C-alpha cells in the first residue's frame, strides 16, 4: 500500500512501465481520497479531477471515453436515440420498431410524426410571465394553445442569460409541453406564474347564468404541477365580487395581473379595468387577494392593492397591450434570513471550528441611496 | 482427423452464437417495450387528477332560474370507481413490464448455459484431436515398423 | 485539421485555415502530426492519462510529508514516457525487486547489487 | 519495409535513425550537391544505459545526442573518442531520461574508420558508471546511394530478407558495402542452410563465417546480446575486449 | 463590413454592431464577431419604433473595433423610414466603417430560423427523423429504403430538381452552411450537444452511415458467395472506398520526444498550453473507428481477390 | 433581384476564386490556370498547386504582379513556380497552409501564358496550364433580366432599371429592379394557362458569361363562359356531374 | 379529435326557458380522462406489438443455429463416409493379402 | 425490471417524490381520542389531501408510547386512505370508534 | 482422460446452473408481478 | 448503484459549491444516532 | 479504378466477358455520378436512366 507496488505477485504476471506507474498512482489517489491517508490537501482534493474520480478519471477506459466525445462525438452518436429528444421522437421510433418495416409502413409513421410536429409548429402564445425583478435576468415561461375548439394548452421558457449579444442561444429554448388541465380561460384570461419555485396557473372563468334574465358568474381556478410533471387539479376562488367591482363592459375581461412574491412568500393575485393608458392605472382601485401555498387566501386592502398598484402598474395590460409579468418587488430584494454558508474552516492544529453560526434575521431600510442593512448573526 | 475438425466447427459455431446473444442482453426494441410498458402505468396520478377535478366541477349546480340545481350528488362516488378500476388495469399494466422483464432474465440465463455447453464441446473436442494426433504417431511407428 | 475529414471531399469539411497555422506556431507543427492509436506519443494513450493523473496525484500530500507521492516512489517523476516503456510486458515482481533493491542500496550506501546481496546475506535481525 | 531501409523521417525536415541507422541527405555549404550520410551504430558495452546518436551536420562537424536510462551522482561526465580525445566534458551528474548533447567535431580518419563513443559517469570516488557505442560514417553522391539502396531493395525483395542481414552478408565478403557475385554466392549459402537446417537467418550468416552481431534492430537485442546478456551473471555484461 | 487590416482596425479582428435610438436613446448589442480576410455580409432586421426619438432617423446602427471602439456624432448610418415604408439613409451619416449598406425595402420576410425558438423541432424534423429512419432500416436490412432516406440528409452525388442537377451534397440546411445548435457542450456529457455546437460532427455522422449502409450490401451479397453477388459485393465495397478518398498517412518520426514524466506533467507545459515543452505534448489521435473502416475493407477486398469466403477461408477444397 | 456571385465551381474552381477573393478586388484581372494535374515523375501524391496570377492595376496596383496560389498541404515549404520558356521561378518561401502568393520579381505576365511548373520539393508536383486571363470588372450595363412573353421580348438592364448599383463585390452583388412592366396581353394560354419566363444573366466585362438563372411566373385565365358544373339527382335514383 | 370535439359540445347549454344552462361542467376533465386511458392502452397495444416482433426474430435466430447445427452434422457425416472408405480400400488390401 | 439506466432511476424518484408531498402536506381536519381520559388510549385523526375533489386520510397515535414528555417513533401510525365519497359542509366530520 | 475431464467439467456447469436455478424458485421481481396480480383481484369490494 | 449508495455514505465525504463538508455520513438521525424505536424487542424485525 | 478491371486478382477467379464489362461499367458510372471523376457531363448524369 505505500509503495504502491505488489511485492507479493508471482514472478509469472507481467505488465508494462507505463502500465504500472497508472495503476500505483490510481491506489494512491483512492487512499487520499478515502481519507486513508490523513493530513491530505483538501484544497486539491476539491479539484474537479478528484470530484470525477468515481466516474471517468479513476478508469483509463472511461477517461479515454469521455475525453474521445469532444473529438469523436460521432463515435458515440446513434440516431436511433438522442439525449434529450422530444415525445414526438419518441413515438416516431416507437411507430418504427417492429422488424417489419418497410416504405409503406416508414412513409405512414412519418406522416404520424409530422402531424404532431405540425400541432407543436402552430401553438398560438397566449401569455408569459419572467420570474425576476429585472427582464435581463432569469427566465421567461410562455403558455400557448393547440388549434382545436376544447384545445389544449402548452408551456414552455426561455433563459436570458444566454441572450449573448442581443440574441439567444439555441439552448436558451425548452420545448413546449402539455398541461393536462381542464383549463378554460375567459375570453383567454390566463396567466402562467412562479410561486415557491413552482409553476402554477391562473385563470379567470365565467359561468352562463339563468336568472328570466341572464347574468354570468366569475371564477378563479388555480392549478400546479406536480414533481412527476402531471399536474394538480384545480383550486376555485370566488372572486365573483371582486369582479363585480371592475366596471367593465359585458365583453370585456379584466385584466390579470398575477405574479409571485417573495416577501411576504405569497401569491399576488389582482383585477382591473383595463385602460388604454398605462399610467391610468396609477389612480386605479385594485381586485385583488393573497394566495398561500396551502391554497389558503386573503382579500386584499385598498391599502395593500394601492401599493402592489404603484409598484406593478407598468406591468398591466392596455386595451391594445398586452403585457409580461415580472416577480413583484420593492427596490430592493433581500433575502429574510441566512442558513447556508459559503465557505468555512479549520483553526489553528484543527482542534476547533467556527461553524453552524448562522443569520437568523436580516431586516433593511431603502432610503434613495441609502441602503441599510441589519444583520442580527 | 477432418471429421473430428468439423465437429470443433460445429460447436465454434454455437458457441459464439450463444455468446452473441448472451451479450446482445436486450434488443433495443425490447428496451422500448419495456419503457412503454412503464409508462402507461405512469400515468395513474394523472388519471386519477382528471377524474376528481371532474367530479367536483359537476357538484356544481348548472340549471338556474324558476327551477334549478341539476348537481351530481354521484359523482365523487363514480370517479373514485374508476380510478379503482383505472388501478386495477394499472396493476397488470406494471406486472406484464415486470412479467417481461424476468422471462428476458430467464432467456440470457438459458443462453449462458447453451454457450458453455458449446464451450465444454470444444474443449472436449481439442481434446480429442489430440489423442488423434498421438494416435497418428503410432501409426507412424507402427509403419516404421 | 485531420486528414481523414479532408480527404472526404463530398462532406465540404474545411479545415480552420489562418487557425492551423497560429495553432502550429504556437504548438510547434502539434496539428500538422495526426497519430494513430497505440502510440504513446497520442492524447488518448495511457502515458496521456498517466501523465494527468500524476500532475493531479502529486499535489494531493504535502512535499513534505511520508505520503508525498514523490517521497515514497521518486521514480514515478524520473520515468519517461517513452514507446517502450508502454509496450514491453515484463514480470510485475522484477520491477517490485528493483525498486526495493534499489531504495535499499541508496540507503545502505552500497556501489551495486550484488554488494547489496552479499549485505543482506548475512543480516541478523 | 520503407523504414527497414531508410530509417525514420517527417515532412517537417526531421530526421531519425532506426535499427541502428541513420540516413541524411546533406547538402554542402552553397553547393546544391547532396552527400548523402549514412550512420551505423552498434554498441561495444552496456547499452542499456543509455541511449548514443551522432548527426552529420557539416564538414566533419557532428551532433552528439544522448541520453541515460539510469543515473549516477557523478561528479562530472567526460565523454571520449576512441578513449584519447575528450569529446564532451561537463561537470555535474547528467539525469536519467534528460537528453544531453555537443557538437564536436571529428577527422577525417575518425570518421572514415569504424570509432567508438564511450561515456564515463565519473563518481566522487573511484569509479564510474560506462557504456560505449561503435560508428562508422559513410558518405555518397545522392546518385551512388541511391544505386546502392536500388540493389539493396531489389535484392531483399528477390530474397525476404532484412537488410540488417544483407548488410551482414555483403560485410562478410568485403570490407566496403557492395553487392557483387560473392555476395550473391553467400545470399544462395544463407538461405540454403535457413531451408536445409530449419534455422534462422542469423545463424545461417555465422555459417557462411561471420562475426557474431552486436547490431540491435527493430525492437530486439543483438545476437551477441542474446547469446551472452541474457538475465546477466550477477548483473554482470559481458562484453568483447581484449 | 469591410475585410479586416490591422492598420485600420487594431491587433484585433474584434467587432460589434449596436442599435440606438429605439425604445431608448441608448445602444444595444446586435451583432458580434470577428473580422475576416473577405467581406462581412451581415443581414440583420432593424426593428423600428411606432414614434421615432430623433427627427433625422428613425434608427441608428454602428459599428465599433479596436481602433475605433466608441460611438460618435453622425457615426455609422442612419435609417429614416417615409410614409411609404421606404427606408433610407440619411446622407448626414458617417459610413467609414462599413464597406456598404444596403436596405431591402422590397423585403417583409426571411428564411426560417435553424437555430431560433423552434430549432429544436426543425433539427428533428430535417436531419434526426431521416437518421433515425435510415439506422432502423439499415439494422433491419432494408437497404434500399435506408438508402433513399440517407439520401434525403446528405447524397454523394447530389440531387436532381426538375430534371437539373443542384450544387449542393448537403440536403440539410444547417449542415450545407455550418449552423450551430448549441453554445457550450463541455458543461455536460453529451455526444449530440458536442455536435450541436460543432455541426460538423454530424456531418461526419452522416458519412459514417453511408459507408454503414455500403459495407452491409457489400457484405450481405459477399454473404451469398454466388459468383455475381461476390462481384456486386466488390462493386459496393468500392463505393465505401470512393467516399473514403485517399487512405490516410502519417509522419515516420514525431517532434514528441519519449519525454521525462515530471516535465510532461509540469504545470508549466499547461498553463503554457492554455495561455497559448509545448513540443512534447501529446499528439491528436485520428479517428480509430475511421481507420476500422479502411481496415474492414482492406480485408474484405483481399478476400475476394483471393477467392476466399467473407470469414476468409479457402472457397476450394485443398 | 438578381444575385451575383463568384462562387466556384467545387474543387479547382473554388479554390482560385477563394484566392481572388481575398487578394484582389472585384475589376482585377487574373490569369486562371484552367488545365492542373500531377507531374509522372516529380509527384510522390495526388496533392496540387491551384495557381491564379494577378495582373497588376485593374484598380489593384501592385509592386509588379503577384501570383496567387493555393496548396493542400500542411507543411511549410519553398513553393517554387517555374517557367520553362522564361528561365524565371517565384519561390514562396516559408509558405502558409491553404493560401499564400509569390511576388512577381518582374511584371511580364507574358511569361505565364505558358506550361508551368509548381512544386513544394516534397514531393507535390503539379503541371500548369490553360492560362485563360479574365477581367472580373462587372458593368451594370452588362447585367440583365430578360423576358419572354407570347411573341413578345422585352429586356431591362441595371443600369437603367437598378436605383442603387451595389458595390463591387466578388463575394456578392445584388441588383434590386424597380418594377419591369410586362406586356402580358399576347400570352398564349392553351387549357386556359400561359406563363411569363424570366431570365436573370450578366457577363463580365471580357464578354464572359458569369453564368444565369430562370423563373416563370404562371398564370391562370379565368374563363367567363364557364359554367359551374352541376350536380344532379335523377328521379330514377341516378346522381351525376354535368 | 373525438374526445375533445365532445367537450367542446357538452359545455353548451342544454336547459332553455324559464330554467336553463345545463351545461356539464366537467366535460373537459372526461374528455381528458378518456384519453388517458386510451393512451395507457395504446401503449400497451404498441408494446405488444413490439414484443411479438422481437419475439419472432429471436425465433429466427435460434433456428439459425439449429441449422448450422445440421449443416456440422452434414459435414461431419460426409468426412465420416470418407474415413469408412478408406477403412473398406484397406479391407479390400487384406483380403488381397 | 431488469433493464435500468439513470432517466429510469430518476423518474421511479420523481413518482415517490411527488407521492411523498401528497402525504407530507395533509391538513389536519379533526381527531377522536377513544377512551375517557386522554392519558390513556390513542387518538384518531383525519386529515385532507390539497386537491379539488380532495381525499380523506386517517392515522392515530398511541398514548400510552407518550413517554417522559414525547411521544415515540412507535407511537405513531401511518395515513390510511379513505375510499368513501365525503364532502361535508364547513369541513364537519369527525372520526369515531 | 483429459476428453473425460473436460466432458465433466461440462456437466459440472450444468449441474451447477440448473441447481442454482432451482433453488432460486421464484425471482423477486417474479414475487412482486404475483403480488400485483393479486392486488387488482383485492379491489373487488371496494369498487363495488 | 455507487452514486446511490454516496447518497447515504462516502468514505471521501462530500463536496459543496467546491468545499469538502466535514461529515461521511449523508443522512443527518444517522450522524447524529437518533432512535426511530422505543422496543425492537417487540416483535423479530431486523429494522426495528 | 482508371481501366476499370481489377489487376490484383487471383487466377482462381473467373467470369464470362459480357458478365465482366458489365462491371467495368457499372464501377464507372458510380464513379461518374459521384464526381469521382470530376468535369463529368451534367447532361446524360440528369438523364431518367
Amino acid at each position: 500500500q505505500y509503495l504502491l507496488i505488489d511485492n507479493q505477485v508471482s514472478a509469472a504476471i507481467k505488465t508494462t512501465r507505463i502500465a504500472e506507474a497508472i495503476a500505483s498512482i490510481q491506489l494512491y489517489v483512492n487512499r487520499a481520497l478515502e481519507n486513508v491517508e490523513e493530513n491530505a490537501n483538501s484544497g486539491v482534493i476539491s479539484r474537479q479531477f478528484f470530484i470525477d474520480w468515481d466516474k471517468y478519471n479513476k478508469r483509463y477506459s472511461t477517461w479515454a471515453g469521455v475525453s474521445q466525445l469532444v473529438y469523436y462525438p460521432e463515435n458515440y452518436i446513434d440516431p436511433t436515440m438522442r439525449i434529450g429528444q422530444t415525445k414526438m421522437m419518441d413515438a416516431l421510433l416507437q411507430s418504427v420498431s417492429q422488424s417489419q418495416l418497410n416504405a409503406d409502413t416508414v412513409e405512414d409513421a412519418f406522416m404520424s410524426y409530422l402531424t404532431s410536429f405540425e400541432q407543436v409548429a402552430n401553438l398560438k402564445v397566449i401569455s408569459a410571465y419572467h420570474d425576476n425583478i429585472n427582464n435581463d435576468q432569469g427566465l421567461t415561461y410562455f403558455i400557448g394553445l393547440s388549434e382545436t375548439d376544447a384545445g389544449e394548452y402548452y408551456w414552455r421558457s426561455v433563459d436570458h442569460s444566454k441572450f449573448n449579444d442581443g440574441k439567444f442561444a439555441a439552448n436558451a429554448w425548452s420545448e413546449w409541453h402539455k398541461i393536462d388541465c381542464p383549463i378554460n380561460p375567459y375570453k383567454s384570461t390566463i396567466r402562467p406564474v412562479i410561486y415557491k419555485s413552482r409553476l402554477y396557473l391562473l385563470w379567470l372563468e365565467q359561468k352562463e347564468i339563468t336568472k328570466t334574465e341572464t347574468d354570468y358568474r366569475y371564477e378563479l381556478k388555480l392549478a400546479h404541477i406536480r414533481y412527476d410533471g402531471t399536474w394538480n387539479t384545480p383550486i376555485t376562488f370566488d372572486v365573483n365580487k371582486k369582479i363585480s367591482e371592475l366596471k367593465l363592459e359585458k365583453n370585456r375581461a379584466p385584466g390579470l395581473y398575477c405574479a409571485g412574491y417573495q416577501g411576504e412568500d405569497t401569491l399576488l393575485v389582482m383585477f382591473y379595468n383595463q385602460q388604454d393608458t398605462l399610467d391610468s392605472y396609477k389612480n386605479a382601485s385594485m381586485q385583488g387577494l393573497y394566495i398561500f401555498a396551502d391554497m389558503a387566501s386573503k382579500d386584499m386592502t385598498p391599502e395593500q392593492s394601492n401599493v402592489y398598484r404603484d409598484n406593478s402598474y407598468q406591468q398591466f395590460d392596455t386595451n391594445n397591450v398586452r403585457r409580461v409579468n415580472n416577480r413583484y418587488a420593492e427596490d430592493y430584494e433581500i433575502p429574510s434570513s441566512v442558513s447556508s454558508r459559503k465557505d468555512y474552516g479549520w483553526g489553528d492544529y484543527y482542534l476547533s471550528m467556527v461553524y453552524n453560526g448562522d443569520i437568523p434575521t436580516i431586516n433593511y431600510k431603502a432610503a434613495s441611496s441609502d441602503l441599510k442593512i441589519y444583520i442580527s448573526p | 482427423k477432418t471429421v473430428l475438425e468439423k465437429s470443433k466447427a460445429g460447436a465454434q459455431s454455437r458457441f459464439d452464437s450463444y455468446g452473441k446473444l448472451y451479450d446482445e442482453n436486450i434488443n433495443a426494441g425490447e428496451n422500448q417495450a419495456m419503457t412503454l410498458r412503464a409508462s402507461a402505468a405512469g400515468l395513474t396520478t394523472a388519471v386519477q387528477a382528471s377524474r376528481l377535478a371532474g367530479a367536483a366541477a359537476d357538484l356544481v349546480p348548472n340549471i338556474f332560474g324558476f327551477a334549478g340545481g341539476g348537481s351530481r350528488w354521484g359523482a365523487i362516488a363514480e370517479a373514485t370507481g374508476y380510478v379503482m378500476e383505472f388501478s386495477a388495469n394499472v396493476m397488470n399494466t406494471e406486472a406484464d413490464k415486470i412479467s417481461q422483464s424476468e422471462t428476458y432474465r430467464r432467456r440470457r440465463q438459458e443462453w449462458e448455459i447453451q454457450r458453455n455447453n458449446a464451450e465444454a464441446e470444444l474443449k472436449q473436442i481439442d481434446a480429442q484431436l489430440k489423442s488423434l494426433a498421438v494416435r497418428r504417431e503410432a501409426a507412424v511407428l507402427q509403419k516404421t515398423s | 485539421a485531420n486528414p481523414q475529414l479532408q480527404n472526404a471531399v463530398h462532406l465540404a469539411i474545411l479545415a480552420p485555415n489562418a487557425e492551423l497555422i497560429g495553432y502550429n506556431n504556437q504548438f510547434s507543427g502539434r496539428a500538422s502530426q495526426y497519430v494513430a492509436p497505440g502510440t504513446v506519443s497520442s492524447m488518448f494513450s495511457p502515458a496521456a492519462y498517466l501523465t494527468e493523473l500524476y500532475r493531479e496525484a502529486r499535489n494531493l500530500h504535502a512535499s513534505d510529508s511520508v505520503y508525498y507521492l514523490d517521497t515514497r516512489r521518486p521514480d514515478l517523476k524520473s520515468m519517461a514516457l517513452s514507446q517502450q516503456n508502454m509496450d514491453i510486458e515484463l514480470s510485475t515482481l522484477s520491477l517490485s525487486n528493483e525498486l526495493l533493491l534499489e531504495s535499499i542500496k541508496t540507503e545502505s550506501k552500497l556501489e551495486n547489487y550484488t554488494k547489496v546481496m552479499e549485505m543482506l546475506s548475512t543480516f541478523r535481525p | 519495409e520503407l523504414s527497414q531501409f531508410i530509417g525514420k523521417a517527417s515532412n517537417f525536415g526531421q530526421q531519425e535513425y532506426s535499427n541502428n541507422q541513420l540516413i541524411t541527405p546533406v547538402v554542402n555549404s552553397s553547393d546544391g550537391t547532396v552527400k548523402v550520410y549514412r550512420i551505423t551504430r552498434e554498441y561495444t558495452t552496456n547499452a542499456y544505459q543509455m541511449d548514443v546518436e551522432l548527426f552529420p551536420f557539416g564538414g566533419e562537424n557532428y551532433r552528439l545526442d544522448y541520453k541515460f536510462k539510469n543515473f549516477y551522482n557523478a561528479s562530472y561526465l567526460s565523454i571520449k573518442l576512441n578513449d584519447k580525445r575528450e569529446l564532451v566534458r561537463t561537470e555535474g551528474a547528467p539525469q536519467v531520461n534528460i537528453e544531453y548533447s555537443a557538437n564536436i567535431t571529428l577527422n577525417t580518419a575518425d570518421i572514415s574508420q569504424p570509432f567508438e563513443i564511450g561515456l564515463t559517469r565519473v563518481l566522487p570516488s573511484g569509479s564510474w558508471a560506462y557504456a560505449a557505442a561503435k560508428f562508422t560514417v559513410e558518405e555518397y553522391n545522392q546518385y551512388s546511394f541511391l544505386l546502392k539502396l536500388n540493389k539493396a531493395i531489389r535484392l531483399s525483395r528477390a530474397t525476404e530478407l532484412s537488410p540488417t542481414i544483407l548488410e551482414g552478408i555483403v560485410r562478410s565478403v568485403n570490407l566496403q558495402l557492395d553487392i557483387n557475385t560473392d555476395v550473391l554466392g553467400k545470399v544462395f549459402l544463407t538461405k540454403y542452410y535457413m531451408q536445409r537446417y530449419a534455422i534462422h537467418a542469423e545463424t545461417a550468416l555465422i555459417l557462411c563465417n561471420a562475426p557474431i552481431s552486436q547490431r540491435s534492430y527493430d525492437n530486439q537485442p543483438s545476437q551477441f546480446d542474446r547469446l551472452f546478456n541474457t538475465p546477466l551473471l550477477n548483473g554482470q555484461y559481458f562484453s568483447t575486449g581484449d | 463590413i469591410p475585410p479586416y487590416n490591422l492598420s485600420t482596425h487594431g491587433d484585433e479582428r474584434w467587432f460589434k454592431l449596436y442599435i440606438k435610438h429605439v425604445v431608448d436613446n441608448n445602444s444595444h448589442i446586435i451583432y458580434s464577431g470577428q473580422l475576416t480576410d473577405t467581406n462581412i455580409n451581415i443581414t440583420l432586421f432593424i426593428p423600428l419604433d411606432d414614434v421615432p426619438l430623433n427627427q433625422d432617423y428613425h434608427a441608428k446602427v454602428y459599428m465599433t473595433f479596436k481602433k475605433s471602439p466608441s460611438d460618435g456624432t453622425w457615426w455609422g448610418p442612419h435609417f429614416v423610414r417615409d410614409d411609404k415604408g421606404i427606408v433610407t439613409i440619411n446622407p448626414k451619416s458617417i459610413l467609414t466603417h462599413f464597406e456598404s449598406v444596403n436596405v431591402l425595402n422590397n423585403i417583409s420576410s426571411e428564411p426560417m430560423d435553424f437555430s431560433g425558438a423552434n430549432s429544436l423541432y426543425f433539427w428533428e424534423l430535417f436531419y434526426y427523423t431521416p437518421m433515425l429512419v435510415a439506422q432502423r432500416l439499415l439494422h433491419e436490412q432494408n437497404f434500399d429504403e435506408a438508402n433513399r432516406w440517407l439520401k434525403y440528409v446528405w447524397s454523394p452525388s447530389g440531387y436532381i430538381v426538375h430534371g437539373q442537377i443542384q450544387n449542393y451534397q448537403w440536403n440539410v440546411r444547417p449542415l450545407l452552411e455550418d449552423t450551430s445548435w448549441n453554445s457550450d457542450p463541455l458543461d455536460s456529457v453529451d455526444p449530440d450537444a458536442v455536435a450541436q455546437h460543432d455541426p460538423m460532427h454530424y456531418k461526419v455522422s452522416t458519412f459514417m452511415r453511408t459507408l454503414d449502409l455500403l459495407i452491409a450490401r457489400g457484405d450481405h451479397a459477399y454473404r451469398q458467395l454466388e459468383r455475381d453477388t461476390l462481384n456486386e459485393a466488390k462493386m459496393w465495397y468500392m463505393q465505401a472506398l470512393h467516399l473514403l478518398g485517399d487512405k490516410p498517412y502519417l509522419p515516420l518520426s514525431t517532434t514528441w520526444s519519449d519525454p521525462r514524466l515530471d516535465r510532461a506533467a509540469d504545470i508549466t507545459t499547461q498553463n503554457a498550453h492554455d495561455s497559448a515543452t509545448l513540443t512534447d505534448l501529446f499528439l491528436p489521435q485520428i479517428n480509430e473507428v475511421m481507420m476500422n473502416y479502411w481496415q474492414t475493407l482492406a480485408q474484405r477486398v483481399y478476400n475476394l481477390r483471393h477467392n476466399l469466403s467473407i470469414d476468409g477461408q479457402p472457397l476450394y477444397l485443398p | 433581384k438578381l444575385r451575383i456571385i463568384h462562387n466556384g465551381y467545387e474543387g479547382q474552381k473554388r479554390n482560385q476564386c477563394n484566392l481572388m477573393n481575398k487578394y484582389g478586388k472585384l475589376g482585377d484581372k487574373f490569369i486562371v490556370y484552367t488545365s492542373l494535374g500531377v507531374n509522372p515523375n516529380n509527384s510522390s501524391n495526388k496533392l496540387m498547386f491551384y495557381p491564379v496570377y494577378q495582373y497588376s492595376g485593374n484598380t489593384s496596383g501592385l509592386n509588379q504582379g503577384r501570383l496567387l496560389f493555393h496548396r493542400d498541404t500542411t507543411y511549410p515549404s519553398k513553393v517554387e513556380a517555374w517557367i520553362p520558356g522564361a528561365k524565371r521561378s517565384l519561390t514562396n518561401q516559408n509558405a502558409a497552409i491553404g493560401d499564400d502568393y509569390a511576388t512577381d520579381s518582374l511584371n511580364k505576365p507574358d511569361d505565364l501564358k505558358q506550361y508551368i511548373f509548381m512544386t513544394d520539393s516534397k514531393g507535390t508536383a503539379t503541371d500548369v496550364s490553360g492560362p485563360v486571363e479574365i477581367n472580373t470588372a462587372i458593368s451594370p450595363a452588362k447585367v440583365q433580366i430578360i423576358v419572354k412573353a407570347g411573341g413578345k421580348e422585352q429586356t431591362f438592364t441595371a443600369d437603367k432599371d437598378v436605383s442603387i448599383q451595389p458595390s463591387p463585390s466578388f463575394d456578392e452583388m445584388n441588383y434590386q429592379f424597380n418594377a419591369l412592366e410586362i406586356d402580358g396581353s399576347g400570352l398564349n394560354f392553351i387549357n386556359n394557362s400561359a406563363s411569363i419566363d424570366v431570365t436573370f444573366t450578366a457577363f463580365a466585362e471580357d464578354g464572359r458569361k458569369l453564368g444565369y438563372e430562370s423563373f416563370s411566373i404562371p398564370v391562370t385565365l379565368k374563363v367567363s363562359t364557364d359554367n359551374a358544373l352541376t350536380l344532379h339527382h335523377n328521379e330514377n335514383g341516378a346522381q351525376y356531374m354535368q
